[PDB]
């Protein structure tokens, strides 16, 4: 193999998300204690805007 | 054509084909491919075949 190939050492998933056919990346939370959850998600989502 | 027609199948054909109450999709173009487009002269040059 060495006659006819080269080695390397790279980086790589060992696992691959996908949501609704997209390239995806899950994230498990929750809200702080006395914080609803829906304040939580609204804070996520300010988080995702930028 | 081309450009738009792609970026319509890449990435909004799949989605709204997959959205409540959605049946059949017809894309009014087509999708990107690799296209080779061969030409005998050359192929004869080089003794070649597709």
């Amino acid at each position: 193999f060495s006659a006819f190939s080269s080695s390397r050492w790279e980086y790589g998933s060992p696992r691959l998300e996908r949501y609704n056919g997209l390239p995806s990346m899950e994230i498990l939370g929750q809200a702080a204690p006395g914080k609803s959850t829906g304040e939580a998600m609204e804070l996520m989502e300010q988080l995702a805007s930028k | 054509q081309e450009d738009i027609s792609d970026y319509v199948a890449a990435n909004m054909k799949d989605a709204i084909s997959r959205t409540s109450g959605v049946g059949d999709v017809q894309l009014f173009g087509s999708q990107y491919a690799m296209r080779i487009w061969m030409n005998p002269n050359e192929l004869n040059k080089f003794q070649l075949t597709p």
